[PDB]
């Protein structure tokens, strides 16, 4: 077990420190921790072998370090460009080496969207086929945290709830969506559903009935 | 020569110079008496650690040969020269058998290897195609081709020279400063015995 | 910690023998080479002989290998030299040199003077080198007829150190020893200050002051 | 046995130039046990360096040893007054079995300063010994070479004079030296006149100092 | 260059097998150490095994041990890692790394600096399974779409128009639900007053299942 910082986040210009603390047979007793930094969608980029030492070619804004049990990735004046996934690594005394649970490193400064929602009724063909599913389109947001909560009337729904993971379209804002499962008795049963799309704080809520 | 010698370890503790580990140095001990007391009494030593002899009972025992290697490594490095040890240094430039018999001292050389500046005479392999076995040296300084081009004995993108140096400076981390290494490797065999204590 | 400690300076006649010590403190005794070193007036570095103190088996060089036996004693970490049929060409300075198995470095001794005569240990008679009458004058003592060495010559109680020149001493064909001492100064202060050499003979127990006076 | 010489025997150079002194083996030596020692006049010898190339405490670092086999080299990158000296080298081991080269003088080169020539009369106190010594005092000059001649009534001497040098000043490397010319005194009552001819590169021409004796 | 690129990943069943092969170039393979890593989508990387340049070394994760095996054929300058046993845990991005070095575990000492792009390897009790396209009817613009329920596996392709109608057009990434199937909404935006003037039809293609339909869009 090789635990790192969930998230790390820093505006630009500032600097910022990963941690990485193991045990006395990895970290602790070698000196062979290497750092990596992954974008999203490729492999992963060797940054720092040997805790201080860097590749040829790797800006000198990164700097290693180790104390102890725990490594130290530190990035000096954050760039847009260094917003990835970090991930520490080690040799064992079992010969073998071991991943850190990775840091998910996020440059701050960017302009938060508040999410555009789309909440659709059950289509009438879907209604004739002995089924029902709203579905709650979710875009044009950042960062990419949303909470998702729908309302039978003005009282919870407990079941049928699929939520997608946020992820990032084309003009590097996220997109999710989230689908309820209904019997057709239950659609029209209530007099409307609500989905309340929760994200930074402010709540969007769109709303459908059987009738209108 | 065959009558009674006093065994030569001073131009081992201290020369003036050590080797490089990749080159790690040794002499052979044989037909001499020595009184270990001197080296088991002195405190000008970081590192002790004997396998297979009580270091204070050196001078009870009598031996084959004795083998003294030497060399200078990192201080953090000095813990991979011990039996079972695996690193850059165990695995490509000196390496002990499990079954090692005999002392490794080591004393930090910072007074004597460091320079303003940096001293870059003391090098290490960075890397060998298979671990070195048990008292093997490896002294090659071929340039190692891991592209797809020719590398017609230059340095290049994929065209790594074997050797680096550790760069000793006397302001460094006590982890990052020179160390001299000896190695005895005592050995009792079959032969008579010659290298006695007293 | 390690250190060699010889015994005083002696004065053997011809013919007879002289053992010099060698006290040796810090351990590496017995696990050493223990030597002999020579030095002759106006000469070099000369090895006589050197023994482990393990194994007691000494060895000589060809020139000292008739009358000098080196020895040691484990039990006080002490080095002996023992020449005999001293001659006056065996006056000399005789030092232990000492190599621990553990070093390359080398121990030495402070050094023991023999002096070898006959002519007995004789105070010093000072005579005055008077500064001429006739800008800088120059005034000195002669140290005459004395034995053996060696002599120590200051001006007013060390009070006078600049312009000093004591020269080496020389054994005359009578066997004693004479040396003379110098020194520089002012011609307008040699009937202002006084100057007086102080010599001190340690061997016959003579201190003598003379006033160096113009003719 | 094995011999080592040295080269050169005197080395003559100046303050601030760079010293280079050998030390030849007649058989291969190991580096490990071969030392160097600087000697100044009246005082023990100073160990130097220690396996070839080991410094001892306290000596600076711009004394250097080297080589390896037959031939070791002692190296001074830049002279300082001090350093002017006897230096020897000497082969040892673990054994009793040591030699020693036969030396090397560094001395200085010359600047031109002439000698200060002083004649003394023998003291009365002396001449009541029946004794008479005549000293000729030649006082800070350089180089070391010069000539002494005892004149007595215009007699040239030989074989009744002895001379004493001091050793090279450690403030204005200058030498001095004193001649003792010795007589009875029934011989130095038989003459009048006593000169000591000094003949030096610093000096045009011979210099004499001479005294009438009897006279004030 | 040097490269390393993996090949043999896909689909599973929980237990059964899969062999996956990573070729390499532009180094000499004979005498470099090679391992394997696997990575969960969206969260955090871990080691599998790595064997030597001789076979002469082999280690495995204890998560894998006695269920992974790892081979090598240097005649071919490929890497293999036989897998079986596969759980839902197993389920994850696979790659191919090496050390600029020679050296069993040089890759730990100084870096793995050259991976390979990876392959995806899924392990679910997994049959094709086709998707069902609803229409999301619209009630000075007005937005409309089509759901594409229950499929597996990816992915989907959505168009709109035959192609023709490319501005406006947002096609959603998809649920992975609870039943193991995916489901996924395409949108687009269009004028108003447009509605009774021109067809808006989505076209869906789900290839694993030969799937394509044509589903007009309209309002209610
Ligand atoms: C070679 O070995 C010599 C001798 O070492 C001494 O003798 C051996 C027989 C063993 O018994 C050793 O345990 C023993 O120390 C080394 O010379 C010694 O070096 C040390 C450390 O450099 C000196 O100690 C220092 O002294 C200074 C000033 O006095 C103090 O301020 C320090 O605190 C420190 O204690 C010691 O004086 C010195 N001894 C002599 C006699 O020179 C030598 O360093 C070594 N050389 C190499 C290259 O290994």
């Amino acid at each position: 077990v090789v635990t790192q910082p969930a998230s790390v986040s820093g505006s630009p210009g500032q600097s910022i420190t990963i941690s990485c603390t193991g045990t006395s047979s990895d970290v602790g007793g070698y000196n062979y921790v290497s750092w990596y930094q992954q974008y999203p969608g490729k492999a992963p980029k060797v940054i720092i072998f040997e805790v201080g030492n860097r590749p040829s070619g790797v800006s000198n804004r990164f700097s290693g370090s180790k104390s102890g049990n725990t490594a130290s990735l530190t990035i000096s004046g954050l760039q847009a460009e260094d917003e990835a996934d970090y991930y520490c690594s080690s040799y064992t005394s079992t010969s073998t080496g071991v991943f850190g649970t990775g840091t998910k490193v996020t440059v701050l400064g960017q302009p938060k969207a508040n999410p555009t929602v789309t909440l659709f009724p059950p289509s009438s063909e879907e209604l004739q086929a002995n089924k029902a599913t709203l579905v709650c389109l979710i875009s044009d947001f950042y960062p990419g945290a949303v909470t998702v909560a729908w309302k039978a009337d003005s009282s919870p729904v407990k079941a049928g709830v699929e939520t997608t993971t946020p992820s990032k379209q084309s003009n590097n804002k996220y997109a999710a969506s989230s689908y309820l499962s209904l019997t057709p008795e239950q659609w029209k049963s209530h007099r409307s559903y609500s989905c309340q799309v929760t994200h930074e704080g402010s709540t969007v809520e769109k709303t459908v009935a059987p009738t209108e | 020569h065959h009558h009674t010698n006093l065994c030569p370890f001073g131009e081992v503790f201290n020369a003036t110079r050590f080797a490089s580990v990749y080159a790690w140095n040794r002499k052979r001990i044989s037909n001499c008496v020595a009184d270990y007391s001197v080296l088991y009494n002195s405190a000008s030593f970081s590192t002790f650690k004997c396998y297979g002899v009580s270091p204070t009972k050196l001078n009870d025992l009598c031996f084959t040969n004795v083998y003294a290697d030497s060399f200078v490594i990192r201080g953090d490095e000095v813990r991979q020269i011990a039996p079972g040890q695996t690193g850059k240094i165990a695995d490509y430039n000196y390496k002990l058998p499990d079954d090692f018999t005999g002392c490794v001292i080591a004393w930090n050389s910072n007074n004597l290897d460091s320079k303003v500046g940096g001293n870059y005479n003391y090098r290490y392999r960075l890397f060998r195609k298979s671990n070195l076995k048990p008292f093997e040296r490896d002294i090659s300084t071929e340039i190692y081709q891991a592209g797809s081009k020719p590398c017609n004995g230059v340095e290049g993108f994929n065209c790594y020279f074997p050797l680096q140096s550790y760069g000793f400076q006397p302001t460094n981390g006590v982890g990052y400063q020179p160390y001299r290494v000896v190695v005895l490797s005592f050995e009792l065999l079959h032969a008579p015995a010659t290298v006695c204590g007293k | 910690e390690v250190q060699l400690v010889q015994s005083g300076a002696e004065v053997k006649k011809p013919g007879s023998s002289v053992k010099v010590s060698c006290k040796a403190s810090g351990g590496t005794f017995s696990s050493s080479v223990i030597s002999w070193v020579r030095q002759a007036p106006g000469q070099g570095l000369e090895w006589m002989g050197g023994i482990i103190p393990l194994f007691g088996s000494a060895n000589y060089a060809q020139k000292f290998q008739g009358r000098v036996t080196i020895t040691a004693d484990e039990s006080t970490s002490t080095a002996y030299m023992e020449m005999t049929s001293l001659r006056s060409e065996d006056t000399a300075v005789y030092y232990c040199a000492k190599v621990s198995q553990w070093a390359l470095i080398l121990f030495w001794g402070q050094g023991t003077l023999v002096t070898v005569s006959s002519a007995s240990t004789k105070g010093p008679s000072v005579f005055p080198l008077a500064p001429s009458s006739k800008g800088t004058a120059a005034l000195g003592c002669l140290v005459k007829d004395y034995f053996p060495e060696p002599v120590t010559v200051s001006w007013n109680s060390g009070a006078l150190t600049s312009g000093v020149h004591t020269f080496p001493a020389v054994l005359q064909s009578s066997g004693l020893y004479s040396l003379s001492s110098v020194v520089t100064v002012p011609s307008s202060s040699l009937g202002t200050q006084t100057y007086i050499c102080n010599v001190n003979h340690k061997p016959s127990n003579t201190k003598v002051d003379k006033k160096v006076e113009p003719k | 046995a094995i011999r080592m010489t040295q080269s050169p025997g005197t080395l003559s150079l100046s303050p601030g130039e760079r010293a280079t002194l050998s030390c030849r083996a007649s058989q291969s030596v190991s580096s490990s046990y071969l030392a160097w020692y600087q000697q100044k006049p009246g005082q023990a010898p100073r160990l130097l360096i220690y396996g070839a190339s080991s410094r001892a405490t306290g000596i600076p670092d711009r004394f250097s040893g080297s080589g390896s086999g037959t031939d070791f080299t002692l190296t001074i990158s830049r002279l300082e007054p001090e350093d002017f000296a006897v230096y020897y080298c000497q082969q040892y081991g673990t054994s009793p079995s040591w030699t020693f080269g036969q030396g090397t003088k560094v001395e200085i080169k010359r600047t031109v300063a002439a000698p200060s020539v002083f004649i003394f009369p023998p003291s009365d106190e002396q001449l009541k010994s029946g004794t008479a010594s005549v000293v000729c005092l030649l006082n800070n000059f350089y180089p070391r070479e010069a000539k002494v001649q005892w004149k007595v009534d215009n007699a040239l001497q030989s074989g009744n004079s002895q001379e004493s040098v001091t050793e090279q000043d450690s403030k204005d490397s200058t030498y001095s030296l004193s001649s003792t010319l010795t007589l009875s005194k029934a011989d130095y009552e038989k003459h009048k006149v006593y000169a000591c001819e000094v003949t030096h590169q610093g000096l045009s021409s011979p210099v004499t100092k001479s005294f009438n004796r009897g006279e004030c | 260059e040097v490269q390393l690129l993996e090949s043999g990943g896909g689909l599973v069943q929980p237990g059964r097998s899969l062999r996956l092969s990573c070729a390499a170039s532009g180094f000499t393979f004979d005498d470099y150490a090679i391992h394997w890593v696997r990575q969960v989508p969206g969260k955090g990387l871990e080691w599998v095994s790595g064997i030597s340049w001789n076979s002469d070394t082999i280690d495995y994760a204890d998560s894998v041990k006695g269920r992974f095996t790892i081979s090598r054929d240097n005649a071919e300058n490929s890497l293999y890692l036989q897998m079986n046993s596969l759980r839902g845990e197993d389920t994850a991005l696979y790659y191919c790394a090496k050390s600029s070095f020679p050296g069993y575990s040089s890759g730990w000492y100084y870096g793995l600096d050259v991976w390979g792009q990876g392959t995806t390897v899924t392990v679910s009790s997994a049959s094709t399974k086709g998707p069902s396209v609803f229409p999301l009817a619209p009630s000075g613009t007005a937005a409309l779409g089509c759901l594409v329920k229950d499929y597996f596996p990816e992915p989907v392709t959505v168009s709109w128009n035959s192609g023709a109608l490319t501005s406006g057009v947002h096609t959603f990434p998809a649920v992975l639900q609870s039943s193991g199937l995916y489901s996924l909404s395409s949108v687009v935006t269009v004028p108003s007053s447009s509605l009774g003037t021109q067809t808006y039809i989505c076209n869906v293609n789900h290839k694993p299942s030969n799937t394509k339909v044509d589903k007009r869009v309209e309002p209610k």
